[PDB]
DNA sequence: TACAGATTTTATGTTTAGATCTTTTATGCTTGCTTTTCAAA
DNA sequence: TTTGAAAAGCAAGCATAAAAGATCTAAACATAAAATCTGTA
């Protein structure tokens, strides 16, 4: 309004999955890698509630916060103004 | 006490057909035996054709699955609307072993169990045709070194909508690792019951891109093009051709109840037709008259109850406006060619106009009322052949003595009852259940469950239990209850409790509490606590 | 395919292949990121449709061939119930994404004998957009009440819909299809009053379902956000 | 016979199963265990 | 108190908000105290005396339904009985005294396995062990056991394919009192009985008490059951089923 | 007596079904305040 | 046509149910070497 393509949700889904794969987002209250084999074996026999709801409703948390995003994104980047809330 | 146990087997002592005598007990036993034999010869004639239709649809489904399956990526087949009951048989490709591996969501708690079950099945099949190994994907790596031949694995996933899609996804990328081996071919079969848009949003996009390289949709169900159904209906019509009539209300009830079931509508149709045939051969004494052998013993009761007919009354009113047993026999030789008309119209739609997507039950409905033209106007191809394809529904006297009809509400009481509503109307009314004939108490005092259900219905969503007890207590006559509890003098403790001045406050309270726990067992009420029992809330509203 | 589109119609062949790879990268690097495998899959999917538009005029100039095969570089293209069940699913979404206090304002259409005031509805429009959050939990009787409120229709005809055995059979089938979820996933007791219910499908599927039977489910969410 | 798993490191002691109560006919038939 | 009573209007109407000045905070402390013996005595007096004659008249009315029940059982339909009141005496009198010797005479008694769903101790493994003690089926091979499968369900699935090719004679009368009872309503237990109900050689007679019991069965389970529903309301006391629910 | 095979005993590993406790989050009651249609004049 | 007044809505706060899951165990399923029991011989 002040061009840049708008991508649809169908195409932003793959970007979201790559961002989950690159460890930018974590699932909410996720234990992650277990300490020993017995606890990992117990975890493998349990169906977590995040794996049964659709992916658009799964809760995620940031590994990098927006204040850290503003520090290392260059000021000549076109999305740099949106790193400040 | 065996009633206080879990399961007990008993052997009854012993010191033959379930058909009863009709005509208010005046029907002979030979007519009962004949009606039994005629019901069985129609029932077996219908179900033999049902068996041949079921075997044919299974064989055709196997043939099209094999045709899609055999015509560095998976060969993916999506069977849409599949109830996971198909037996998928594989041909014996020369110099190569074809192995079927079936996977259930109960058999798939995680990826490790999926691989271990798959590799145990593979090793068991390979040893059963042609030292042990680790049940692991390295067996796929060394399959040619251990068995000499190469391998073709066909994975059939039973009930994919109920599986954990993360586990299935990780199993698909795990199976993708077998593409680097030269001697391995992998096919996947997904039995989908909802549609493909539900399963493309639960898998990851890389998995979709992996599955896109070789995939085939196949929408195989029971509602696909109405073919299998119409064959069952035509088999039933050919069973009853020349002897029995189908009412339009019966056919529309079949259409309405078969609309409400999608996955298993075929055996529902067989069930409704079966119960209709059972009802006709249990109710009607004229069921022995569907063949001309048994027309030699028509008695006075038969002539009495065939004279109470609307068609006969219209016919004799027409004759007295214009102008008995032999005349009743005279209405048996006629054809009623509506079934032949329906099968001729179906054949003309099928192999002349190349129209397959028609419902023969709804076609028979429109032929029964007479609105065939409005049903045939939709295809826009029978504009010039509508007059030859149309024939007037003939009216035959004494048709309703040989008729599958739905007017009493029997077929919607035994097969599709209003269960919750039946419980509610039994609890609220209660004089429609118990007969109105403790001789004084039954005419003034309600049963405790029916009396409680009234105050249940007229209260609010949360009910205090003590005020509900008080409202129960005001509906009971204390003097008649104390008189009835003193009727038996042979029980000493009852008499010594009745003369105690708070006896009615004991009696009404314990009848109230046994009704409350009865309501809790039926599921009408619940408690809004675990440690307290002071407030209930109701879960059942009448009329829903 | 490339050696059949030439004959039936090596440096230049490499030029066409490299130009196609550069066009795929330029169109879809924003979509794939720096993934080699995703771009390989897109090259595999879009190569034969690009070959099928190469003529003798498009082989020597890249701009006319890019204009002729433009549709391959705007979209990714990497993709593959009864009336009672559909209205039960729609009622489940209504029960999961509306508040129970506002039900008496939307569905109540009965004439009153005993004097009583209907619910006023929500006072102010909130901006939460509740379809972006996880669904809430509801009971069976609210589901059946809203189901007969929204189901399609002299003294013995009984206009409303009864909760007979086929409605419950369809609801059990919906739970079997994992379109309705419970709090329990294993050893589920269906008859317990402490078991609650939620919809398991998003908005993009109920839109297709509601428009397959022509139900205005988007009017029901227009009073908020 | 194809085995669903293998226990290839079983080390079983040579210890018998019949107890002391079943190696004599009766209580009065038990000899002097000191000798 | 409300303008509507029934339908969804009554449901939404009776779910209002009640102010704390009309909270009705009465409790069960303000009640005449009772213990087990007098409650049992006066209760059994009202069960054996109050409205006994019209209940017996209704029972004699529904004795005439028994040939229709037998005719439904010989055609492959399973019987499910519902209604307000207990149905234990109905099923025990119909299956043992009437159905078993007349089925035995019509095929020239038939054993009756009776399951108590009100008891929480009912278990599908012991019940199927008694089933295999009665029917003595062929034992599962090694290939049919698969990999840690449920041996009960796999052996019933073997029995289904075996009993398709047998003569259609009823070898066993299975009675399930309170199919919707607490331990007995579970999905494994219902799967086992649906798979048994596929077998034509076993007659299934069952009862139910919960008003939400059709929610227990999906399309596959209802197809395997193949029920004919019968409303028998009789207002029986439910003396035996209440013994696993302390009423005090 | 006496040895070969079948069955039992004892011992351990594998997988599924389910119970119990802990922690964080949803929900329902309470009190106060403000909006809004409803039977009566 | 108004008119006050009770039904209903919104909000904060706190006690409490309930979901989610971490941890663990019993039981079903499975294998297996040594001892023990039949069974002829």
């Amino acid at each position: 309004s002040r061009t840049i393509k708008l991508w649809l949700k169908k195409d932003v889904k793959n970007v979201w999955e790559n961002l989950v794969q690159l460890d930018f987002f974590t699932e909410k209250s996720a234990v992650g890698l277990r300490d020993n084999a017995t606890a990992a074996f117990y975890a493998s026999n349990y169906q977590f509630q995040g794996t049964m709801i659709p992916f658009d409703l799964r809760s995620y948390q940031m590994q990098i916060i927006l204040q850290e995003l503003r520090r290392i994104i260059p000021k000549s980047n076109m999305y740099y103004s949106w790193t400040q809330l | 006490a065996d009633a206080q146990r879990s399961h007990y087997t008993v052997y009854p002592s012993l010191p033959h057909i379930p058909f009863v005598k009709l005509l208010s007990g005046k029907e002979s036993e030979v007519n009962v035996e004949k009606r039994w034999e005629l019901y069985h010869q129609l029932h077996s004639h219908f179900h033999d054709q049902v068996d041949h239709i079921i075997d044919n649809i299974e064989a055709d489904l196997k043939a099209e699955i094999s045709d899609l399956l055999y015509s560095r990526c998976f060969n993916t087949i999506f069977l849409l609307g599949s109830d996971s009951t198909t037996k998928i048989e594989l041909k014996d490709e020369s110099s190569r072993y074809n192995v079927l591996i079936e996977l259930t969501p109960k058999e798939s708690p995680n990826v490790r169990m999926m691989l271990r079950r798959s590799m145990y099945k593979l090793y068991s099949a390979a040893d059963a045709e042609e030292n042990d190994v680790s049940y692991d994907l390295s067996l796929v790596e060394n399959f040619k070194r251990l068995f000499g031949k190469d391998l073709a694995m066909v994975f059939n996933f039973k009930d994919v909508d109920s599986i954990n899609f993360n586990t299935l996804d990780n199993f698909i990328i795990l199976l993708k690792s077998a593409f680097k081996y030269d001697h391995v071919k992998i096919s996947l079969i997904f039995n989908i019951n909802t549609n493909l848009s539900n399963i493309e949003k639960n898998l990851r996009q890389s998995t979709i891109r992996l599955l896109k390289r070789n995939y085939h949709k196949l929408d195989v169900s029971s509602n696909k093009g109405f073919k299998y159904g119409n064959q069952i209906f035509q088999s039933f019509l050919d069973t009853v051709d020349g002897k029995l009539n189908l009412s339009d209300r019966f056919v529309e009830f079949i259409l309405s109840k078969m609309a409400n079931n999608t996955n298993h509508n075929l055996q529902l149709l067989t069930k409704m037709l079966d119960y209709s045939l059972m009802s006709y051969f249990f109710q009607n004494a004229f069921s022995v008259f569907i063949d001309p052998v048994n027309v030699d013993f028509l008695n006075d009761d038969y002539l009495k109850i065939l004279s109470r007919c609307p068609t006969f009354m219209f016919f004799v009113e027409g004759l007295i406006k214009q102008h008995l047993e032999e005349f009743f026999v005279e209405f048996l030789v006629r054809e009623n060619p509506i079934n032949g008309h329906a099968k001729f119209v179906a054949r003309f739609l099928e192999e002349e106009l190349n129209i397959t997507n028609f419902n023969l039950i709804e076609l028979y409905h429109n032929l029964l009322i007479g609105k065939l033209d409005s049903y045939l106007d939709r295809w826009s191809a029978c504009k010039e052949y509508k007059d030859r394809l149309h024939f007037e529904p003939i009216d035959t006297i004494f048709q309703e003595l040989f008729t599958l009809d739905n007017r009493s509400g029997l077929l919607t009481q035994s097969i599709f009852p209003s269960y919750k509503s039946n419980i509610e109307d039994n609890l609220l009314s209660w004089e429609q259940v118990l007969p109105s004939l403790s001789g004084d108490l039954d005419k003034i005092m309600a049963p405790v469950l029916g009396q409680l259900f009234k105050l249940y219905r007229e209260a609010n969503m949360t009910i205090n239990i003590y005020d509900f007890y008080i409202a129960f207590r005001e509906t009971l006559p204390k003097e008649e209850i104390l008189n009835f509890i003193r009727k038996d003098p042979s029980n000493t403790k009852l008499l010594e409790l009745a003369e105690t001045p708070d006896a009615f406050d004991k009696v009404a309270l314990i009848l109230f509490m046994q009704a409350i726990f009865a309501f809790e067992n039926m599921g009408l009420i619940k408690f809004q606590s675990t440690k307290s029992y002071d407030l209930v809330e109701k879960c059942v509203w009448r009329g829903i | 395919c490339l050696r059949k589109r030439i004959i039936e119609e090596d440096d230049q062949f490499q030029n066409v292949a490299a130009n196609f790879i550069h066009l795929i990268v330029q169109a879809f690097h924003s979509y794939t990121g720096n993934d080699i495998f995703a771009l390989n899959d897109l090259i595999d999917f879009k190569w034969p449709k690009y070959v099928s538009r190469i003529t003798k005029e498009n082989i020597f100039e890249p701009l006319a061939l890019y204009k002729s095969a433009i549709k391959l570089f705007l979209s990714t293209d990497d993709n593959l119930l009864s009336i009672i069940s559909k209205y039960l699913l729609i009622a489940s979404y209504i029960c999961s994404y509306l508040e129970p206090r506002y039900d008496a304002s939307i569905f109540s259409r009965k004439t009153r004998i005993i004097q009583g005031r209907a619910a006023y509805g929500r006072r102010k429009k909130k901006e939460v957009n509740p379809r972006y959050l996880q669904p809430s939990l509801f009971a069976i009787e609210r589901l059946l009440a809203i189901f007969q409120a929204i189901f399609p229709i002299a003294l013995r005809e009984e206009s409303l819909m009864k909760a007979n055995i086929e409605v419950f059979q369809n609801l059990s089938e919906l739970h079997t299809l994992k379109l309705i979820a419970t709090t329990m996933n294993k050893n589920i007791d269906y008859l317990s009053p402490k078991v609650r219910w939620k919809v398991n499908v998003p908005w993009e599927i109920i839109k297709e379902i509601s428009e397959s039977v022509h139900f205005n489910i988007s009017d029901y969410f227009s009073d908020i956000h | 016979v194809i085995r669903k798993f293998t226990k290839k490191n079983v080390a079983r002691a040579k210890k018998k199963y019949t107890p002391f109560s079943k190696r004599f006919k009766s209580i009065a038939a038990i000899p002097d265990l000191t000798s | 108190a409300s303008s509507f009573l029934d339908t969804f209007e009554g449901y939404f109407d009776q779910r209002k908000i009640v102010r704390t000045n009309a909270k009705s905070r009465h409790t069960m402390s303000m009640a005449p105290d009772v213990t087990r013996e007098e409650f049992s005595l006066v209760s059994n007096f009202f069960n054996e005396n109050f409205q006994k004659r019209p209940r017996q008249k209704l029972f004699e009315i529904q004795k005439k339904m028994f040939p229709q029940y037998w005719f439904e059982l010989t055609q492959g339909f399973s019987l499910l009985f519902y209604g307000v009141g207990s149905k234990r005496n109905f099923l025990e009198e119909f299956a043992i005294d009437y159905l078993s010797p007349k089925i035995a005479y019509s095929q020239l008694s038939i054993p009756c396995l009776i399951l108590n769903g009100y008891n929480p101790s009912c278990n599908y493994r012991d019940v199927f062990k008694e089933i295999t003690d009665l029917l003595v089926p062929a034992e599962l091979t090694r290939s049919e056991t698969k990999y840690w499968g449920n041996h009960v369900i796999l052996q019933i699935q073997k029995m289904i394919d075996f009993y398709k090719n047998q003569p259609l004679d009823i070898k066993l009368i299975l009675v399930v009192h309170n199919l919707d009872g607490p331990s007995i309503r579970k999905n494994t237990f219902q799967t086992m009985l649906s798979f048994l109900s596929v077998i034509r050689q076993i007659a299934i007679v069952a009862s139910t008490d919960h008003i939400y019991a059709p929610l227990l069965w999906d399309n596959m389970k209802a197809q395997n059951y193949n029920f004919v529903f019968h409303d028998i309301s009789n207002f029986e006391p439910s003396t035996v089923e209440s013994t696993f629910q302390d009423v005090m």
